[PDB]
DNA sequence: GGCCGCCACTGGCCACTGGAGAATCCCGGTGCCGAGGCCGCTCAATTGGTCGTAGACAGCTCTAGCACCGCTTAAACGCACGTACGCGCTGTCCCCCGCGTTTTAACCGCCAAGGGGATTACTCCCTAGTCTCCAGGCACGTGTCACATATATACATCCTGTGCATGTAAGTGCATG
DNA sequence: CATGCACTTACATGCACAGGATGTATATATGTGACACGTGCCTGGAGACTAGGGAGTAATCCCCTTGGCGGTTAAAACGCGGGGGACAGCGCGTACGTGCGTTTAAGCGGTGCTAGAGCTGTCTACGACCAATTGAGCGGCCTCGGCACCGGGATTCTCCAGTGGCCAGTGGCGGCC
């Protein structure tokens, strides 16, 4: 029912990908946990925003629409979901 | 012969007076609350727009009103804010 | 004939216009039609937002011995308030000026 | 003798690699299990469209890949080529968070 | 080709008896204004000084290896 | 005794839908009267957009030797012009990817 | 069946042989192009409603819609996209 | 009437109470022209936005309010002048 | 001897100064005569509101004041008290500008 | 005859290079599933007329900006001398990616189930709109004290001379070679 | 007698403290205009009443979402190691900081003008509203060929071993003192 940790299934390997992709040639060993808090950040930043929409919607289900909402509230919209 | 210009000096200066009654103020720090107040408005009224338009409804109610202070306000200030105005619903309720 | 004059804010036991606030967001375009509720809450919320920073920019003044709220007031009030200045990252002030604030490693010794 | 690159070299490969690619980098059902264990922290119970999951998952990419590419620029402009969690907290700090 | 660079440090750090003793910029300079391709073996002064240090001629003053001052010793 | 019902896009020459578009402009409440020739402008303003877009993703497909434009197209294309980038610095495409960037530094000697 | 749902796949498929006849379109892009073109449509509609709030007009014309997209459009991108609604409107304007 | 090098204008020295208004203890000399640029390129882009809402307002004259617009179009929302 | 501070001292003091001050750092006259100057390159015959110069003044601070924040941030990142025009390119590009 | 300077012998160190190995790019081939084209439907764009009004212009007004001028210091510039700061170099130590191995859970993929999203109908609560009437807030005028400014002390604090704690080196008396 | 050593004693360096000087606070005196408060008004907002229509609610169903079960491997994790990088120390040269003298130009008061913002009447172009209608565009189907995956060869990149040049350590000899 209640889930206690998943923050770690963001894993090390992940977030090495993910800096290449950014172009980090080299990472610290500080950098996966502090990456862990600012995504925790991010993401509850928009989905409070995206269950505010549901709510409002008066939906239990969570839709992408809602999602790109949240985002372009936040200056961050983006594009492939838009209806 | 003047054309009349609207301001909420008389709003802010009584809730002043309310909040402080020994408080004084200066008048362009009156300017940036009417722009603040101002700007605040049009925030919450394009939010309530577009909610109105993402449920294709078209009349606002304070269901809206409140969506849209739990969306730009963050924290304590929506949930004070949802109280308050919960209470003035209620007290407009009765009259 | 008529019953007398009685305002809304009153029925809301507000200050802020109700009347006032709903011709705005009836001739600002929001929707075709609005709640009777909804001005009434968004005028609730700007009055309390109003008097909050209004006693914000009260203990300002007080701190400071200034008996009237002062540009310089408000912006102190609003950038020490780690809330409010989330809620105005992105706002600019006429004559606010900054937070006295220094980097620690610019102080000597 | 078995073969071993010099360091950073595969690193570079993985740098050309991952920017001609365009797919998601994060296992995706982990993310499902974070974004519900969020979710039942504003409200238990609910119910997700894949769709998105699949958004929020191409929305935290972005917004990571572009928080790595300014602190990438953080750390070279501290003449450095290691990145550390200070120079997220400049770039957080520079973008307004 | 003439001497090895060990003498010319020894007449570097000997051009100025400082109560410091003479960086590695300061043997650097008083290199390139008495002739030498500094850009080239700057391995090869490192060594040189790190060999004159061994040998106990040379004494360094405040840096450790090749950093810091360098003068010379009691004789 | 109608006429013909001819089409405002080839009125205009144009492909984006007119009526559709005036209809979304009288229901999107921005204002309550619309000027006739305004959706038309808006529409010709899109076309000419989409026109630069589509034939910058289709010039990177065909870079990519690839007959079917791609979302990893539209990403390079949409990155590689300054005033198009300038346009839509804060949007992202889902499966864009990134533009192949190294820092100098970064290389090796 | 279902209610319809509006969508712009046929006239950015016309557009889309117009420039280039010879390659083809993926559904995924189809939906990134609907975004683009509704996002640039509410954006346009944002500053032309605030235009004809400011100068106080009940009607919104083709003048501001010029003005707004002078405005967001950068440079050249901006020029050309005023050439072309020009053209338009001389075109419909001729019917 | 018709000015030149304005830009210039703005003194080292003014440039200076900047930096210490922003707390900053040293600058380079390089600092002043690169930051003229940098100015230069704030204040062309707002006025022209400033301008562009000038003409559409059928007046020769720019009003404050306009220049409020125009910064709010940039999201550096400015308060104090009747907006 | 006559009296002499070291470095930095009044680069402190002037600091505290201008923080505890609100007053514009921008001489009034040559502002307006650059905004002349580089609207009339926009369209001819322009003519302001000295309040509007005035709004154009304090958004100009505004921004400036920020920008070399950001300036701080990085140079403090970079263990340097002395900024160079590289940090604020580096401000303005991580900024987006 | 011995000792030192210079010339010659020699080994260690650094860069240059070729080649091997491995990752990658490029080349068909082929099955497959989105793309796109066809087709049937429907709803919304059109067409046409009307009515009412939104804004463009004529005209007029007064006002704010623009320029000019004339003093009048504030600061901007400029030079000069000095420190402290970027920064270049290097030593050193440790951190983190390369690589190989083990585990593991993610993912396909398959299937069951059921829940609520969504759609349709129905009836009604509200609210937009109209007319009447009236008081609230803003323009207008005024007055008056909170604050700006000036000035005189009073302390803070920062630099600096210098007074004490600590390292150093030399002189010389004394013991002894 | 001489000479080295050790002990004593003068010299020098760095850290700590008093003291001055100047900047900043802080206390008292004085005007003033800016904030605040009484006043006329009209206009915008409330009062009464209605139409109707958007919205709340009931029903349903099915589709989408959740839940679960097996295989498999990629994916993560763990360990070793060893190089590359961070970073501290140190110094150095320079480039701003600070300080003092000057110019000027920014700033303030006062004058004068008029473009130009802005208000008001007209009225006309234009667009919303409304009824019919259709065809264009959307939902669904179906086929295919473009392309993703697979498999094979060439290519490129890299890294490290072999090699020659370059430099310093070393030895030996002649010449002079």
């Amino acid at each position: 029912k209640v889930l206690r940790d998943n923050i770690q299934g963001i894993t090390k390997p992940a977030i090495r990908r993910l800096a290449r992709r950014g172009g980090v040639k080299r990472i610290s060993g500080l950098i996966y946990e502090e990456t862990r808090g600012v995504l925790k950040v991010f993401l509850e930043n928009v989905i409070r925003d995206a269950v505010t929409y549901t709510e409002h919607a008066k939906r239990k289900t969570v839709t992408a629409m809602d999602v790109v909402y949240a985002l372009k509230r936040q200056g961050r919209t983006l594009y492939g979901f838009g209806g | 012969k003047r054309s009349r210009k609207e301001s909420y000096s008389v709003y802010v200066y009584k809730v002043l007076k309310q909040v402080h009654p020994d408080t004084g103020i200066s008048s362009k720090a009156m300017g940036i609350m009417n722009s603040f107040v101002n700007d605040i408005f049009e925030r919450i009224a394009g939010e309530a727009s577009r909610l109105a338009h993402y449920n294709k409804r078209s009349t606002i109610t304070s269901r809206e009103i409140q969506t849209a202070v739990r969306l730009l306000l963050p924290g304590e200030l929506a949930k004070h804010a949802v109280s308050e105005g919960t209470k003035a619903v209620t007290k407009y309720t009765s009259a | 004939a008529r019953a007398k004059a009685k305002t809304r804010s009153s029925r809301a036991g507000l200050q802020f216009p109700v009347g006032r606030v709903h011709r705005l967001l009836r001739k600002g375009n929001y929707s075709e039609r609005v709640g009777a509720g909804a001005p009434v809450y968004l005028a609730a919320v700007l009055e309390y937002l109003t008097a909050e920073i209004l006693e914000l920019a009260g203990n300002a003044a007080r701190d400071n011995k200034k008996t009237r709220i002062i540009p310089r007031h408000l912006q102190l009030a609003i950038r020490n308030d780690e809330e409010l200045n989330k809620l105005l990252g992105r706002v600019t002030i006429a004559q606010g000026g900054v937070l006295p604030n220094i980097q620690a490693v610019l102080l000597p010794k | 003798k078995p073969h071993r690159y010099r360091p950073g070299t595969v690193a570079l490969r993985e740098i050309r690699r991952y920017q001609k690619s365009t797919e998601l980098l994060i296992r995706k059902l982990p993310f499902q299990r974070l974004v519900r264990e969020i979710a039942q922290d504003f409200k238990t119970d609910l119910r997700f469209q894949s769709s998105a999951v699949m958004a929020l998952q191409e929305a935290s990419e972005a917004y990571l890949v572009g928080l790595f590419e300014d602190t990438n620029l953080a750390a070279i402009h501290a003449k450095r080529v290691t990145i550390m969690p200070k120079d997220i907290q400049l770039a957080r700090r520079i973008r307004g968070e | 080709s003439g001497p090895p660079v060990s003498e010319l440090i020894t007449k570097a750090v000997a051009a100025s008896k400082e109560r410091s003793g003479v960086s590695l910029a300061a043997l650097k300079k008083a290199l390139a204004a008495a002739g030498y391709d500094v850009e080239k073996n700057n391995s090869r002064i490192k060594l040189g000084l790190k060999s004159l240090v061994s040998k106990g001629t040379l004494v360094q003053t405040k840096g450790t290896g090749a950093s810091g001052s360098f003068k010379l010793n009691k004789k």
